[PDB]
DNA sequence: TCTCCAGGCACGTGTCAGATATATACAT
DNA sequence: ATGTATATATCTGACACGTGCCTGGAGAC
């Protein structure tokens, strides 16, 4: 059959390791599919427009890093650039 | 191949006479081998391959199945358990529309269990059956029960009932089976109940069941005794009597 | 081996990489920018599974129903911003009732 | 012909479906273990001592 | 851009939650 | 006269795990 492209079983596991006895209908998991990339095209335009605006030719971590401080209204954002500096440090350390 | 076709026979002189019968004997002497020989007896007699349907307890329905299969192989045996795939699968099976009788068909031994009746009062309540055997019928010794309401909403006016005793409430289930089989004449249970007791008793039954006793064969079964074995309590199980008695 | 355990995160590297190459963004892309945007979609994911968790035992029920992040979405002003101005399938109404519109 | 070999494999599962829904010792010894154990062997007209 | 292998997708089987039923003594 | 209480007994019904496979993400230049 087609080989269908979909974060549901992420989502679902990420599900099963915060929340280790709770379920889920498959409905809910084409709705936070519709959500990953709608956020996922609206954060991917945003900083090419941008990096397009600085003219620079390529996506770096400070584009997409300036693009998530400015894009969201808060909170989520104020975690997210640590979270994000911290998992690219984890990366250049391996 | 024995006075069970003489009976069957008695069973096709009432059928020819339009009454529904009880069948009160108790099982042993292959009640399901004489019910598939009425069966083929009534094929050979006017016909018919068509609608036969077999309402059968879950454990005795592969029972059924081998039995017939071993038996009388000459017709097609369909089962009716399994998830809703196979319900779907088999409802496209049985689509027919095409009433009276039919030869090349494939519904002509079918086979069901009381809850998957029950579980499909929208979807049995069309097609319309030609003949009901309902075995074991100690199930519907109530009249509130909802099997018995699905089983009372057929239009098929053929009630022939398989069971061991029907004796198990002699109140409401006598007047439950006798309306069961001509639901015209009784619908009301206060005229059977005002209309010694145990004289009167028997003559109201008495042209309807059949009177067959176990022992009238060669008693090779194994003559079972009952042998009853008393005791005494433990001391763990003595003070747990009190303790159950202590809080009330 | 994989990319995504070098990185230390869950949600997968090579596929949003793989999704950035032929998703006509940039002709050039950097090696940690599908990392980071793996960790803000994390985070965005954990914040609102989160959220329809507390939901959900706040209805006392095993599976998230839609309802639920419904009112998991609109309890907070942060993603009333984000997701104020989307249309949401089969999501209700909030309980909000004016008290002049009550009676006395 | 399509059609009369969709219908062809539709009658045939149909016919295994309805066939599956209608008709479908000893026990063994401990594990003997021995590494690094000397052995000493007793038969009828030899005996072994296997050591270390 | 060459290579290559296992990660995730697809398709089966068991295993705890609802539904009817018995049932008989006690309390209202 | 009737609800009921609390355990049955069947008995389905929706849900999570154990095998194939293939192809694209990772190592190297």
């Amino acid at each position: 059959k087609t080989r269908k492209e979909s974060y549901a079983i992420y989502v679902y596991k990420v599900l099963k390791q915060v929340h280790p006895d709770t379920g889920i209908s498959s409905k809910a998991m084409s709705i936070m599919n519709s959500f990953v990339n709608d956020v996922f095209e609206r954060i991917a335009g945003e900083a090419s427009r941008l990096a397009h605006y600085n003219k620079r030719s390529t996506i770096t971590s400070r584009e997409i890093q300036t693009a998530v401080r400015l894009l969201l209204p808060g909170e989520l954002a104020k975690h997210a650039v640590s979270e994000g500096t911290k998992a690219v440090t984890k990366y250049t350390s391996a | 191949k024995e006075y069970q076709l003489k009976g069957l026979n008695w069973l096709a002189n009432l059928y020819d006479q339009g009454i529904n019968g009880i069948l009160a004997d108790e099982m042993g002497l292959g009640k399901t081998v004489q019910s598939i020989s009425v069966l083929a007896h009534l094929a050979e007699n006017h016909n018919i391959w068509g609608p036969f349907l077999v309402v059968t307890p879950a454990s005795t329905l592969h029972n059924w199945v081998n039995e017939i299969s071993k038996f009388l192989p000459q017709f097609k045996i369909l089962p009716y358990w399994g998830n809703a795939n196979d319900r779907k699968v088999l409802r496209k099976f049985w689509d027919r529309k095409n009433l009276r009788y039919n030869k090349n068909a494939p519904f002509h031994v079918m086979v069901t269990s009381y809850q998957m009746v029950v579980t499909d009062a929208n979807y049995l309540q069309k097609m319309k059956w030609q003949y009901m055997i309902l075995d074991e019928a100690q199930a519907i010794k109530s009249s509130q029960s909802s099997r018995w309401k699905n089983l009372l909403s057929f239009h098929c006016r053929n009630r022939l009932l398989l069971t061991g005793t029907p004796i198990q409430n002699s109140m409401q289930e006598l007047w439950a089976l006798l309306h069961f089989i001509m639901p015209s004449l009784f619908d009301s249970h206060d005229e059977f109940n005002e209309w010694q007791q145990l004289r009167r008793l028997h003559m109201i039954l008495k042209p309807f069941m059949l009177r067959r006793v176990k022992k009238n064969v060669q008693s090779e079964l194994g003559d079972k005794i009952e042998i009853d074995v008393l005791c005494d309590l433990t001391q763990r199980q003595a003070k747990l009597y009190q303790v159950l008695k202590s809080q009330i | 081996k994989t990319r995504s355990s070098r990185a230390g995160l869950q949600f997968p590297v090579g596929r949003v990489h793989r999704l950035l190459r032929k998703g006509n963004y940039a002709e050039r892309v950097g090696a940690g920018a599908p990392v980071y945007l793996a960790a803000v979609l994390e985070y965005l994911t954990a914040e609102i599974l989160e959220l329809a968790g507390n939901a959900a035992r706040d209805n006392k029920k095993t599976r998230i129903i839609p309802r639920h992040l419904q009112l998991a979405v609109r309890n907070d002003e942060e993603l009333n911003k984000l997701l104020g101005r989307v249309t949401i399938a089969q999501g209700g109404v909030l309980p909000n009732i004016q008290s002049v519109l009550l009676p006395k | 012909e399509k059609r009369l070999e969709e219908e062809k494999q539709d009658t045939i599962n149909k016919l295994l479906k309805k066939r599956a829904g209608k008709s479908r010792f000893v026990k063994p010894r401990r594990p003997y273990n021995s590494e690094g154990m000397t052995r000493i062997l007793r038969r009828y007209e030899e005996d072994l001592f296997c050591t270390f």
